């Protein structure tokens, strides 16, 4: 009972007469050895450093610095806790065939699960408290494991097991993984000489960390909790105990800074022009924040990557519901039935759900961040052209005060939000170009033809957008004149009730809110019209899929898993076309918000 | 306000900010003496069973190299006898660590390199043994507990001794054993500024108690008034009974710093006094009397004090008006 | 806005009654979640009301610090303080800019709960209908319609 | 220059040309508790491993000379029962040092010299497990650990604390635990030359702190600031600063000597301050305030000084100045 190969044949499994290292138990014991060196190793470590802290005495590193490689640390433990992961299902689902319980397929990889999350543990730990000569017991981990592991795969390569067996791929993507991290080790001994080899560097803690009292903590966070945001739980916490205040939130970080960003912007403006104009404007805040841009698209574009995990995994687990090789003494789970299976897929799923979250507010967060940057540099550039300004311009009505105010409380905020909403448009293609050709691997030629059903309503799309776009162009325009004759009417009130001229005025402003009320009236007109198109194209593609798959084509049947993972894929297809209002306002708002920028910006000015 | 030292000795400064690190890290002894008594008791476990395991373990991996745990064939001598399982392994590794010895299993001399490991294991368990246990005694044998069967009274006094204002506290022992070489250390904590305009938060001025040799030495056998005499040279020359409320900067601490008698560890028992807790125009009553045919010493009136005719007026007061008399 | 919440809180309580009309032990694991979601809700919404309000309070003085210069120009060019109120925008810009982003990544710590909350949501159903079709027959069908 | 104590409390000083090694040999268990962490653990191997195998080579030499190496024959009363090899002579000579006592192997009553052996090696192991564990134990429970935890600002400060321009200090504590009866010995060590044409080449003239009893006791729960004040009797009376640069004869050593609360074994933490290291016209910042409940303890401003107002001229030129107004 509860033996680590199990009792078959009279414990035939525990015989070492063919070889030592020739018995896959003694090599999942072998397996077993650096996992628990580690934590046997890391342990006593870790509880005397930083579980000896007490009520009395608290220490806290205000102040710290990253090891070369820590995001791609970080990256491959996650990487190997996925893979370790399925390590588990496989040998679980292996051992489920036998009558006797073999521990040797998954205590291996659970001590090995827990052996990398206490490695994380250990190595996040000394890099908060920069201590670059513990991190030798992780190198002798990583050593051993590889070792390890490497054995187990040339033995796997002597019985010839194959790639068609799971298991095989799982050690080679486990030696390739501690092979990675201890390279990662090499690395870090290399950049700091932490080691008696030469002179150690110190890199030094990075300044605005240091001493600048900042209190922003996301650039100088690990990958854990800079994508589950955990640095802010305790402002989360006190919050409760006391109000924020501008002392609770500290100061800027030196990247973030509205004088970094404005210098920034000025050095892509000075290369445009070794001026001004709305093409000119666009490719300077392209040249400034397009790289941030793209990495929020590319954190939006694994996150459609792995949504479409989704739909695969209900056609798998519905397929599933719906309805072997003995080698070295073991039985063996293949790709095809491992990845068959129906609670694989559901764990799957739940990882795969995890990291699209994870990457998509990543995504939300760097466009966020991006356009903040970006609305410090706006507003500073229109400060500097203010300073720089003639008042001729507001002395014979080309600008008025109200204009010039209202280019930081009002066009900055749509440009900032157009800057929110680029990555979502940047990805979008990509999304739909996989979410097709996913549709026509489920269904076939049903799925090109719901293809075409959405494809035949794309220039009415574009006619009821270009329609919205004027407007909205309309009513920025008489919007604008609104608020200039309401700011003129509520300045000088005191004249106006002594003349009685309250009314009138006030009709003014009730004729130019009549235009712009037609000109919104046309806009949710075709927004309705682009609401009803964009709802029912998914209604009625779905109904000529699913009558043109039984009643025109006979190539398979419906099926539920085909069914419901096409309707999964055409309502992740066609939730970004349920917003194309909303788009084509926010990128016509910046349109024109980036041209009366351009306007002001090249503008008459005071000469020397 | 907050409270530098409490009645019972425990002093409420916290550490924080502390970005050094690596002095703990070297001083690894102390902070396991220094632990709470449930996490040396899961210490003391866990490093004995982690040994127990860890070594059998390495047990178990051995008798599975030499096909000990195989029941085919026979004949062959094992590493180690009778180890079938885990469990099998365990117990050998118990046997040999706690030096029990049952015997059933045993090791052979077939294998050089069971002798390595039983080699290695009895020093790791040697090691492990000596630390181990005399972290647990000095930890049992801990002179904090010592200070508890030391008392101070409640309130401190100011009255008149010799026409001098002094400060008068009242200290005792709860043991018939004795503290060798009793010392008495007072400070005064207060937030004093420097003329130039420097500011200590807890600036500590410690005061002289009058022993009569000028040193610290006494002799605790009976509870003792310990009197500080205000003079111009003390911190408290011009301290009034229009202060010593609630909400007033001063405190003021004592120390009994001492050796048990009966360990020879150093012990230190300290007690403050607020500025609320100092009594003025009281007085101590005496709490020793002869008994039948030694002293007896009543610690019911131990902090009984009574009211007596002081005058209300500073020693900076007290000594102008006898300069003027 | 009005729509986008119709048709967010309508898919989620059509979703929900979906999931327990094929799986009620999903009405089971539906009350502890409502109960964690509560508890979120309970530690953001003082946090966030803060963070806006500081959000509004720093953005007055810099839209007004606009208002005040463009009148005022030809008087603080004429006592050669073009310098003093840049970096009078320099302050104001920084206190808006870091308010905005407290504000950002305090909604970012509240959806990174609620996704995660979600995926369990999915997880746990999951279990449910292929335990479920595994056991005590749902026709292969309805599995379908509770993991979509 | 040379430094004759470092920052952290090693003392630089070399010892050469020593004659007398007798009084090293007389003194072996401070040679052995002085030695290094590698060290101690390979004599602690080594002892243990060289008694076992001394033993067993008796062992072996017994079981030889009766006859129990020969297989020939049999029912015949080994010494030891089950010693075939030097192997089960090495295994029995651990079981009987150890006392695990499997009893495969097991003394016979055949032989009074296999008794006289066992007792002889009971005797020797006894004493080498009184001794190893006592060395290894007081090794780990060694007080330079504890002065690990004791830290010293990294910058002396010269400034005035009522008009007497005090060189002031900061210790500071990491720890929770206390330290009992601590004193400091604050030392000046230069190159001094008498006026008949002695020079001394490391003079170290002791300064006085300025405690308040005319002691060197101090309370260190929270970090203090220490100062002696110069004055006519202080040796740097004329300490200017158009001194303390890199290239001057002054040292300044300051000596914390405590008892450990925990252990009770007395402790020693050192820190020398050189003559570019002492800032003249600087103040240590507060670090000390009242927290929600409590006393918190900055300690990421322990070192921090600012600049304040100071005379430049010497404490002769500062009296002179005082006696002239
Ligand atoms: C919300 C979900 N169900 C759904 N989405 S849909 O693609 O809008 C569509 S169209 C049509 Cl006909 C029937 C359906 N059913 C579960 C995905």
């Amino acid at each position: 009972p509860l033996a680590f190969c199990g009792t078959e044949n009279h414990s035939a499994a525990y015989r070492v007469d063919q070889g030592v290292l020739n018995n896959g138990c003694f090599v999942d014991a072998l397996n077993v050895v650096p996992h628990v060196f580690l934590l046997f190793i890391t342990f006593p470590i870790l509880f005397i450093g930083w579980g000896s802290q007490s009520s009395k005495v608290h220490i806290h590193h205000s102040t710290w610095l990253h090891f070369p490689g820590h995001n791609l640390r970080w990256i491959l433990t996650f990487i190997l806790l996925f893979v370790l992961v399925c390590e588990i299902a496989e040998g679980i689902l292996s051992d489920g065939v036998t009558e006797s319980r073999h521990l040797h397929l998954y205590m291996p990889a659970g001590m090995a699960f827990m052996a990398a999350i206490t490695s994380v543990v250990y190595y996040h730990n000394i890099e908060t408290s920069n201590f670059p000569k513990l991190l030798i017991a992780l190198l002798i981990y990583w050593t051993l494991a590889f070792i390890t592991k490497t054995i187990k795969f040339v033995k796997f390569y002597d019985h010839a097991i194959g790639f068609s067996q799971l298991r095989f791929c799982l050690t080679g993507l486990l030696v390739i993984l501690y092979g990675m991290l201890l390279l990662v080790e090499v690395n870090v001994i290399r950049v700091r000489r932490y080691i008696f080899f030469k002179t150690p560097r110190e890199v030094k803690p990075p300044e605005d960390l240091q001493d600048l009292g900042v209190r922003f903590l996301q650039p100088f966070v690990n990958l854990l909790s800079k994508g589950t945001y955990w640095w802010m739980n305790a402002f989360i916490k006190t919050a409760h105990k006391k109000p924020i205040d501008l002392r609770a939130i500290g100061k800027l970080p030196i990247a973030m800074r509205a004088l970094t960003n404005y210098q920034r912007l000025c050095v892509a403006f000075d290369a445009q022009a070794r001026p001004q104009g709305a093409r000119a404007i666009w490719r300077a805040l392209c040249h400034a924040f397009g790289r941030r841009l793209i990495l929020s698209s590319t954190f939006r574009i694994l996150a459609d990557l792995l949504g479409f995990a989704g739909p695969l995994c209900i056609f798998g687990i519905v397929d599933h519901l719906g309805k072997k090789t003995q080698f070295l003494g073991v039985y063996f789970v293949s790709s095809q039935e491992f990845l068959g299976n129906a609670y694989v897929l559901a764990v799957l799923l739940f990882l795969a759900l995890l990291l699209q979250r994870t990457f998509l507010q990543a995504s939300y967060y760097v466009a966020i961040e991006t356009g903040i940057n970006l609305r410090g540099a706006i507003q500073t550039k229109i400060y500097n052209k203010i300073m720089h300004l003639s008042t001729s311009n507001l002395s014979m009505g080309e600008m008025t005060a109200g204009q010039i105010c209202n280019l930081v409380a009002i066009d900055t905020n749509q440009l900032m939000w157009f800057f929110f909403l680029c990555p979502n448009l940047w990805a979008m293609p990509v999304q739909i170009i996989v979410g097709v050709i996913l549709l026509y691997y489920i269904l076939g030629v049903s799925a090109l033809i719901g293809a075409a059903v959405i494809i035949l309503l794309a220039p009415v799309q574009y006619f009821v957008a270009t329609k919205l776009s004027q407007a909205q162009r309309s009513t920025l325009e008489h919007s604008n004149e609104r608020l200039k004759q309401t700011n003129e009417m509520l300045r000088g009130m005191k004249l106006l009730k002594l003349y009685a001229w309250e009314s009138i005025f006030c009709s003014r402003v009730e004729v130019t809110r009549r235009k712009e009320m037609t000109s919104l009236r046309a806009f949710a007109v075709y927004t309705s019209i682009s609401i009803f198109m964009n709802t029912a194209i998914p209604i009625a593609a779905v109904l000529i899929t699913f009558v043109g798959h039984v009643s025109f084509f006979k190539e398979s049947d419906l099926s539920p898993s085909v069914a419901f993972a096409s309707l999964s894929l055409f309502h992740i297809l066609v939730t970004p076309l349920f917003l194309l209002s909303s788009v084509v306002r926010s990128t016509v708002k910046a349109l024109v918000s980036v041209q009366k920028l351009s306007e002001f910006l090249s503008s008459a000015e005071i000469r020397e | 306000r907050a409270r530098f030292v409490s009645k019972k000795g425990n002093c409420n400064v916290a550490h924080k900010n502390i970005r050094e690190q690596g002095r703990f890290l070297q001083d690894v002894f102390t902070t396991l003496v220094d632990l709470k008594w449930p996490h040396t008791l899961l210490i003391f476990t866990m490093s004995f069973l982690c040994s127990w395991l860890l070594f059998a373990m390495v047990w178990w991996l051995i008798a599975f190299a030499h096909g000990d745990l195989a029941p085919g064939e026979g004949t062959n001598v094992p590493c180690v006898t009778s180890i079938h399982s885990f469990s099998s392994a365990f117990l050998f590794s118990i046997e040999v660590q706690v030096t029990i010895g049952f015997g059933g299993r045993m090791v052979t001399e077939e294998c050089p390199l069971a002798i390595l490991i039983l080699i290695v294991q009895n020093i790791v368990g040697l090691m492990i043994n000596a630390i181990m246990l005399g972290c647990i005694f000095m930890k049992t044998a801990q002179a904090k507990r010592r200070a508890e069967t030391l008392i101070f009274s409640k309130h401190a006094v100011i009255t008149l001794r010799h026409g001098r204002l002094c400060f008068m506290l009242r200290v005792g022992d709860l043991r018939k054993s004795m503290i060798i070489s009793a010392t008495i250390h007072m400070q005064v904590v207060r937030k004093t500024t420097s003329p130039e305009g420097e500011v200590v938060p807890l600036h500590q001025v410690d005061i002289p108690m009058e022993n009569g040799v000028g040193g610290n030495g006494i002799f605790l056998v009976a509870p003792l008034i310990i009197y500080h005499v205000i003079d111009s040279n003390s911190p408290l020359y011009d301290l009034a009974p229009s202060d010593l409320h609630h909400h007033q900067d001063l405190e003021i601490i004592v120390i009994l710093e001492g050796v048990v008698e009966t360990t020879g560890i150093t012990t230190q028992a300290r007690t403050s006094y607020l500025a609320d807790e100092i009594l003025w125009g009281q007085r101590f009553v005496p709490i020793v009397a002869e008994e039948d045919g030694r002293y007896s010493v009543d610690y019911s009136k131990f902090g009984n004090t009574i009211k007596v005719p002081t005058p209300l007026c500073t020693a900076r007061q007290l000594d102008e008006d006898r300069s003027l008399l | 806005t009005l729509e986008c919440l119709s048709r967010s809180t309508l898919l989620c309580v059509s979703a929900l009654t979906v999931i327990s009309y094929v799986t009620p032990v999903f009405l089971v694991a539906l009350l502890p979640l409502a109960v964690v979601c509560y508890f979120i809700q309970k530690y953001f919404r003082v946090a966030s009301r803060d963070l806006q309000q500081l959000d509004d309070t720093t953005q007055l003085p810099l839209l007004s610090h606009f208002a005040e210069t463009v009148e005022g120009l030809t008087t603080i060019r004429a006592f050669r303080y073009e310098a003093r109120f840049q970096q009078k925008l320099l302050e104001y810009t920084d206190s808006n800019n870091i308010a905005s982003l407290f504000l950002t990544a305090a909604n970012r710590w509240l959806e990174v709960r609620m996704e995660y909350i979600g995926a369990c949501v999915v997880l746990i159903a999951a279990a449910t209908s292929i335990s479920n079709s595994l056991h005590r027959e749902l026709s292969a069908g309805l599995v379908g319609l509770g993991l979509t």
